[PDB]
């Protein structure tokens, strides 16, 4: 049903780790290590904050997840002690990114297991040992390696095929990765009123529109439609919105230059934006 | 199919080469939206349907109705257009401002009663000036029909001083009347050799929403050619043009020149165009510059016709004492044309071009009226003057253009 995200069982010291608070005691706060198959953990009260704090409940908030560093580990007694004073905002950000990517990877693996109908928890543990943790061991970078490998598999299915799990299981995993690691959807729209009330009005307007549309490269066809008489909407349904905005800006600049050259009228009704 | 071409030197009014629209004929009567049935039965129901938008001034716009009279597997003897608009005052003002208005007059008078409406129609027809009356009271008693014919003959004898010599009596009678009109239709003299001149009565833009990237056809204005013959591909010019007062001073009226891409009638009009019809010229004008009915009240010329833009004009005030052809039974000062009071807004209708103006000053000889929008019609044209009594603009008098303040922006 569920297991630790990483093959490693006890996280090392000085490693920022996600926790979920469960209860409050005198010694400190009880948490579950969500990504280590919910092992019990402690946060000492003397380490909650650098300031003088009298109540644990001032920042415990049972039921709310948190990012805590590990200050001491004792594998013999199953005792892990954590901390909140040491963690920096940047460390929290990178740990949260790690947690999100690990959650995505585990969602993919859990979907694969459910598709395979592997009712045995041992079968799911073996699935973790074989399918996803192989890339984790290969890349020598826990967390990020699995997500990078899954992205590459969504790009090139060679990585997914290289796994030695099964044939039908490989197909199920590929389908799950495609349904999960390929959520590409974007449509950048903009509005601009291009019209020249001069001698060759319609001709100049058509020429400027064609010149602007000529800047639309492959996999980014800028289609211009006449929503109104004087205003025109340009739509480019392409991924990479960061580059799409620059492309739309370049097209708008080209259209404005073409309109100004022929002594016409060009107005930017709205900047490019997603739909 | 049409047998049109691009070869003609001296156009003929009765020439069969065009067979689209030769002479503009008017249908004036008291039918009160009852002439529509007769017009439809004469030519067709919806023969003209190519461009429609939100109506701007339905009651102040004349509507043509082409009709090709064919007789003998037959041959079309003539193809004229019937013009009939609600409100005889506007038609009379348009007619009494020059020429080329309702060349042949058809009166679809009712044969049931002789109420004041027929008298007003007859007075309007007399003031405008050949007329042809008709009896529309079908499905009645034969003796009653004869009595109504005798009453109409008496009315015609009364009106014979100005125009009272018509003869007329389910479309068999309509076909007979059409044949008689074709027989009696005099040929009117129209100048096909002068420079092109048209008045735009309806501006359009057929580019529907969500058009293509380059498929943007715009600038199809519609109107009637006043003088000369228009050929496709000629360089037309808008006399009114774009008028902007943003200069923080005198308004600037820059004309617009465009090549006439096409000329279309209700059917596919040839490259050449004949006067006397509501044809449309589509040119290289920006659709934004000519929105739905936006370019109305404009004059299309070829080489910059003599009509110059004017801001204020001096007219020779001359009005009628009472209401021309109208006299209410109560007559409680309603049918009494008051004096031309200052700061009164009224339109002057030169030809088909109607402009607005307020009488800034006038002393018994000439009113200096500043027009609402700049206009370019003529320098000595007989300009009518009409005022709204109650929700219906009606003619008040006439005058002559003498001088004014003109502007020529480049």
């Amino acid at each position: 049903l569920s297991c630790r995200f990483y093959q490693h069982k006890f996280p090392e010291v000085e490693d920022v780790v996600m926790v979920n608070v469960r209860s409050i005691a005198e010694m400190g706060a009880y948490v579950s290590l969500l990504e280590y198959n919910n092992i019990e953990g402690m946060i000492l009260l003397s380490e909650l904050s650098r300031r003088r704090i009298r109540s644990i409940n001032k920042l415990i908030r049972i039921g709310r997840n948190e990012c805590v560093v590990v200050i001491r580990v004792d594998k013999e007694k199953g005792y892990i002690d954590l901390s909140k004073r040491r963690v920096s905002p940047e460390e929290a950000i990178k740990c949260e990114d790690k947690f999100t990517k690990s959650k995505t990877v585990y969602s993919i693996l859990r979907h694969v297991a459910e598709v395979l109908e592997y009712t045995k928890d041992e079968q799911l543990e073996s699935l973790f040992q074989r399918t996803a943790w192989v890339f984790d061991d290969k890349y020598k970078r826990p967390g990020y390696g699995a997500y990078d490998a899954f992205k590459h598999a969504v790009s090139d299915p060679s990585i997914l095929d290289s796994l030695d799990l099964n044939e039908d299981e490989r197909e199920v995993l590929i389908n799950n990765i495609n349904r999960r690691l390929t959520p590409q959807a974007v449509k950048i729209r903009a509005d601009i009123e291009v019209a020249c009330y001069g001698y060759e009005g319609i001709d100049a307007v058509k020429e400027a529109l064609r010149a602007g549309l000529n800047c639309s490269t492959e996999n980014m066809p800028i289609k211009i439609n006449l929503i109104a008489p004087p205003r025109y909407v340009m739509t480019t349904t392409t991924l990479e919105r960061t580059e799409g905005l620059s492309v739309l800006s370049q097209a708008m600049a080209v259209i404005k230059e073409k309109i100004e050259e022929k002594r016409g009228v060009f107005n930017v009704q709205m900047e490019p934006k997603v739909v | 199919l049409t047998t049109l071409d691009v070869t003609k030197l001296t156009p003929l009014s009765h020439e069969v080469i065009s067979r689209q629209a030769t002479i503009n004929i008017g249908t004036i009567g008291h039918v009160a939206h009852g002439k529509s049935t007769v017009v439809k039965a004469i030519s067709g129901v919806h023969t003209v349907r190519f461009k429609n938008e939100l109506e701007r001034n339905i009651t102040i716009k004349l509507g043509y109705a082409n009709a090709k009279i064919y007789k003998l597997n037959f041959k079309l003897v003539r193809h004229v257009s019937f013009v009939d608009c609600p409100g005889h005052d506007i038609l009379m003002a348009t007619m009494l401002n020059g020429a080329a208005v309702m060349d042949a007059a058809l009166l679809l008078i009712a044969g049931n009663e002789s109420c004041p409406q027929p008298q007003t129609s007859e007075h309007l027809a007399a003031i405008e000036i050949h007329i042809l009356i008709l009896q529309n009271k079908i499905d009645l008693v034969k003796e009653s029909q004869a009595k109504e014919q005798y009453e109409q003959i008496l009315a015609f004898v009364q009106g014979t001083v100005a125009e009272g010599a018509p003869i007329i009596p389910l479309k068999y009678n309509i076909e007979v009347v059409c044949e008689y009109i074709v027989k009696k239709i005099p040929v009117p003299p129209r100048d096909f050799t002068s420079e092109p001149r048209l008045i735009v009565i309806r501006s359009f833009d057929v580019n529907k929403p969500g058009c293509e990237v380059d498929d943007l056809k715009g600038g199809v204005a519609g109107g009637s050619i006043l003088k000369g013959v228009l050929k496709v591909g000629q360089e037309i010019e808008v006399r009114p043009g774009i008028v902007s007062k943003d200069s923080e001073g005198k308004l600037m009226c820059k004309p617009i020149f465009s090549k006439i891409v096409s000329l279309f009638a209700e059917h596919n009009d040839l490259q050449y165009a004949a006067p006397g019809g509501l044809i449309g010229v589509g040119t290289k004008i920006d659709p934004t510059l000519c929105r739905a009915d936006r370019m109305v009240g404009q004059v299309l010329g070829a080489v910059g016709a003599l009509p110059e833009i004017f801001t204020e004009l001096e007219i020779s005030y001359f009005l009628l004492r009472r209401l021309l052809g109208v006299r209410t039974e109560g007559d409680k000062k309603a049918a009494k044309v008051q004096k031309l009071s200052k700061n009164e807004v009224l339109m002057v209708n030169i030809g088909s071009l109607s402009t607005g103006g307020r009488v800034s000053a006038v002393k018994a000889d000439l009113g200096k009226i500043v027009l609402t929008n700049p206009v370019c019609t003529e320098v000595g044209e007989k300009i009518a003057l009409s005022r709204r009594v109650e929700k219906h603009w009606r003619l008040i008098g006439w005058g002559q253009i003498r001088r004014g303040v003109t502007i020529k922006p480049t």
